[PDB]
């Protein structure tokens, strides 16, 4: 945002189940336009992984048969760094309902590489936050601009983190056990709010 | 009921021409299975295109 | 093809099957040694061998450390003992535009335009025509300094998989990124791609002078090039593409 | 030595002159492809042939990730069919201890001295990996997240170093594993050079089979062990 | 006199031993070198040690 900082944008570019075979074609073509290659990952996308990677749209809209046709074959993510990458990214993707793009922008990758609306082509994010959550719900640890200076992450620790590290480290104090990484690490994977208790046999 | 395609390929080396060892040893095993598939009275390398 | 990675390239096994007999082979070794040595060269890559009619045309080419200055090649008929040939230019290459066809032997031939044309000069002209228009580098191999000196990777890949195929990741050895891609190619097509034993190897066959043959491994190392063929430009071209 | 080396032929030019053929060369090239396709190693290399009596084995090695793993070691016959080995125990290398003998084939052969045949390649091949493999200065390089990579950036080993002995090194656990100067007896590794100044060639004296080439201006490197398969303690008589 | 002792170190590849084709045909030359040099009626590769 400012002057001795700079915003390299990042984009999800998503490679469809009927197109992971021609992918060094589409590949020189995303590669010749600009786009960067920052991590390619082969993920089998599972019926129930999809689900939770599509809460913004299969969780309000019915549509189940595209969560089956992302578990018939291999996906492959990748993250686009470019100047003005949204913009190019719609530009050059072109809009959605491929038997209507065959006929409206013939120069797209939907109208090539696409047959309808369900089997698609590709898939890309289109806001920023939209794609700060495709990306880190597909991706491992990566950093994703901005990071969050100042308030807005001490916000986010006081009220995601701290009310469960703060009832940790009460019972951390008694007793005292020595190296207590141990009792640490053992109460967060033990008493997690967000993850169900286990019981090995 | 090949001919001997290796001191074919030998004196190949010779004349600084051919696939070296292993290409036209992968050749002569897939003359070898031609042969085995088809009744052939003769199968000798005709070369390359 | 390197000096000291004669025997550790696959010559006869690239598929153009143009190679090198046993005695060539190791005479290219101590030869290219002694113009190693008397010769005071930065590396020294063997270029090829122009078969001819009646004898064979051995050709190597010797670089300094500036790596894109004109190469003082060399050349033999018996393939043991190397001489230096004349640098070339723009007029002495235009002198041979009257004959075609193959040349042979000794270098002593007197050809017809009557202004009697040496074998010596038409060789090393025809040997700066294919070393100009064919004979590619790979990308990543040459990097750039901000000076005029240019050093070869020591820290060169350099070509993934992906861009094996491209046309694009393949740049012409000549002084003009940094040099001339091979899209910039007439014709449309002029380079043959062919997959050998899988991804261990590919060849990039030049077709408007064959039968020049460009050396892989990808993750390598060579990097290596190497023309034998019949010498000529082939002007049928774009019939037979 | 990898399937690369395997295609310029470099068993038979590092001078032990064992060697290979065509047949296994090609033989290799197919089959390590297969190896390395079914089993997900990182990188496999033929290791070496074992002498036989009425069947020649033929042995190669995957590795994971980490180059300090213990490996999976293979074997084959006929060349084509590879079969995963054991891991080898200390209670196996005291076992074959009792046993002096020619390495015979038909891996179902029972000594007298049971104790089967495949337990005693496997201690064999224990044994040569733990005394006489290799590894040159900057060919592994020790990442901090504790496993062990491939040095891409491995300028190979100039000409200065070359005879010293103390830049070469032990292709198992321990410039962080154990050299060349400290192994027993002193001067039990055969120093040799190629024609010019192209290869260094290592032969052990411990093993008699090993051959290790070294170009020493790229990253090319191997050891491959072709040989009689017994340990010689007539070495000191040697020297 | 000099033997065919470069097909035979074919036959040594066919059987896979060797010193390497080049190598041989060094040997080769050397023993060119010493039939040149002394009176031998045969000089024939016996082997390296």
């Amino acid at each position: 945002m400012p002057l001795p900082q700079i915003y390299v944008e990042k984009t999800l570019a998503l490679i469809k189940p009927d197109v992971v075979d021609k992918e060094e074609e589409i590949q020189d073509i995303i590669l010749g336009s600009g786009f960067t290659i920052i991590q390619r990952r082969k993920l089998h996308l599972s019926p129930e992984h999809c689900s939770n990677f599509y809460v913004e749209q299969y969780g309000k809209m019915f549509f189940p048969n595209l969560t089956a046709y992302m578990s018939s074959g291999p996906l492959v993510a990748m993250i686009l760094a470019r100047h003005k990458a949204i913009s190019y990214w719609k530009e050059l993707m072109g809009p959605s309902n491929s038997l209507v793009a065959k006929e409206t922008h013939p120069d797209s990758l939907r109208a090539i590489y696409g047959t309808d609306e369900l089997r698609n082509a590709l898939h890309g994010s289109n806001d920023f936050a939209a794609s700060e959550r495709e990306i880190r719900f597909m991706f491992p640890a990566v950093i994703i601009e901005p990071i969050p200076i100042g308030q807005a992450a001490k916000d986010y620790i006081n009220l995601y983190v701290a009310p469960t590290l703060l009832q940790g480290l009460t019972e951390l104090c008694k007793e005292k056990p020595p190296d207590p990484y141990l009792w640490l690490a053992d109460w967060l994977m033990k008493n997690n709010p967000n993850k169900p208790k286990l019981c090995h046999f | 009921s090949l001919p001997n395609v290796m001191e074919s390929a030998y004196y190949f080396e010779q004349a600084g021409v051919g696939l070296g060892t292993d290409e036209t040893y992968r050749v002569f095993l897939a003359l070898k299975q031609l042969t085995d598939t088809h009744p052939i009275q003769r199968c000798r390398f005709w070369g390359k295109i | 093809m390197d000096a000291d990675s004669l025997l550790l390239s696959l010559e006869l096994a690239s598929g153009s099957g143009q190679g090198l007999s046993p005695d060539r082979r190791a005479s290219l070794l101590t030869s290219l040694m002694l113009v190693k040595r008397d010769y005071r060269f930065a590396r020294v890559l063997f270029w090829g061998r122009i078969l001819g009619l009646v004898a064979d045309y051995y050709i190597a080419q010797g670089l300094s450390e500036d790596q894109l200055a004109p190469r003082k090649t060399l050349y033999s008929l018996n393939c043991t003992e190397w001489s230096l040939l004349p640098p070339a230019t723009e007029e002495m290459a235009m002198q041979i535009s009257v004959v075609s066809g193959r040349f042979m032997g000794d270098p002593s031939h007197e050809y017809e335009h009557v202004v009697q044309i040496k074998e010596e000069t038409r060789l090393v002209s025809i040997i700066d025509q294919i070393d100009k228009a064919v004979a590619i580098i790979p990308r990543g191999a040459l990097f750039k300094t901000p000076f005029g000196v240019t050093h070869v990777n020591r820290t060169f890949e350099g070509l993934p998989l992906s861009e094996v195929r491209k046309l694009s990741s393949y740049f012409h050895f000549r002084e003009a990124d940094f040099l001339d891609s091979l899209e910039y190619d007439i014709p449309r097509g002029s380079w043959s791609i062919q997959m050998e034993r899988g991804n261990a190897l590919v060849v990039l066959r030049s077709l408007l002078w064959p039968g020049l043959t460009f050396y892989h491994a990808p993750r390598t190392k060579n990097y290596g090039y190497i023309y034998v063929g019949t010498g000529e430009k082939n002007m049928d071209l774009p019939f037979m593409l």
